[PDB]
């Protein structure tokens, strides 16, 4: 038989960094 | 071609985002009719989960917390929606909520514990419901709608771990009828 | 066959902590 | 085959908000 | 995670319609550089943003981090990138002042109400001022040039004024 499906989509990126004070 | 990013989603806490311990709730993200796929997760965790619906049988303390959602239109991903705040309620003892009315359009209430929480919550049913909080028990209302109030307390430590509401107090303004 | 590509990329992660006084 | 696997990470989200003064 | 530096290259006073280079640089190897401009909210996952045309909306207070495994680093010294010549030229004249000093005249035809001084050189000299009247004490001779401009627009600068050849004694 052929190949796979495509995977599922990743994990959300991390946080962004602290804002300004 | 696109005139800019896929407009967020809506994620709804039903019946409600209070939600007593082992009582259950629905998180429902919901964009535009034939969206490909939805991402719900919760916030600072790695837990997250492919699909619009995430129905909790039992509310636990783990499960408490901010959750978001995002769909993909093919490769692309939309805006988040705005962030749900899910709360577990009944993890401490109830508080005992009593109000001394103050003679100037106000009312001061009393959320007390034999606790130390720093922080309280109050709140009056009623469609708009009329929240209110604290850093101390002994809250101030000023222009005081009549109504059902309820208070809660819970710590700054665990903000998403509140008390069992108390009993509700009957808060009734005289001369303000529809008669 | 062989296996399925890997999935696209996760989405973009939340906000970052508020910065201080 | 079977499917693939998960994809990688997204990009990091936004700054933090400003401070309170 | 140590903070790391924010350039403006060549300058971090940009005439209009001129290049500049924002670099963000810590230690070598890291995943992942952010650089983030504060007013407008808008930022990139890259360390080096060229601007090859200065423009009055990119002026404004930059600043930048590194991620490396999860964690993110201290932000970097906010790097203030100022428009120059967005405003005519004023003119700088020099008199003698009270005791050793001299006190230099940025004059102006507009209302501005800042006004920034500099002596050519490494290290330069820096002067501000709301007045258009710069004391310095202690001057040393030099090529000095004045910017004007407005406090409620503090990174629009004008056009510097022609250089003022100053010896003292
Ligand atoms: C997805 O994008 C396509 C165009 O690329 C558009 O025709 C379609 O209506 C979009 N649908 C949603 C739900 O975003
Ligand atoms: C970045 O993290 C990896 C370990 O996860 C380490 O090998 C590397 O030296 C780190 N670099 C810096 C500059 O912290
Ligand atoms: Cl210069």
């Amino acid at each position: 038989g052929p190949p796979g499906p495509p995977g599922p989509p990743g994990p959300p990126g991390p946080p962004g960094p602290p804002g300004p004070p | 071609s696109q005139s800019g990013p896929l407009p967020k989603p809506s994620l709804q806490a039903l019946p409600s985002s209070l939600v007593p311990l082992e009582k259950p709730v629905t998180l429902r993200c919901q964009g535009p009719p034939g969206v490909d796929l939805y991402r719900l997760e919760k916030l600072s965790s790695s837990r997250y989960q492919d699909q619009a619906v995430l129905f909790i049988p039992a509310m636990k303390r783990s499960l408490a917390g901010r959750y978001r959602c995002s769909y993909q239109n093919g490769s692309l991903w939309s805006l988040p929606s705005d962030q749900l705040e899910l709360v577990a309620t009944g993890v401490f003892a109830k508080p005992s909520l009593s109000a001394q009315p103050g003679s100037g359009g106000d009312v001061t209430l009393q959320c007390q514990t034999r606790y130390g929480f720093d922080q309280f919550a109050l709140y009056k049913e009623g469609d708009p419901e009329r929240w209110y909080r604290a850093s101390f028990p002994i809250i101030t209302v000023t222009a005081a709608h009549s109504g059902t109030y309820r208070c809660y307390s819970f710590s700054s430590r665990d903000p998403y771990l509140w008390s069992a509401p108390s009993d509700p107090l009957e808060l009734v303004v005289t001369g303000t009828s529809a008669a």
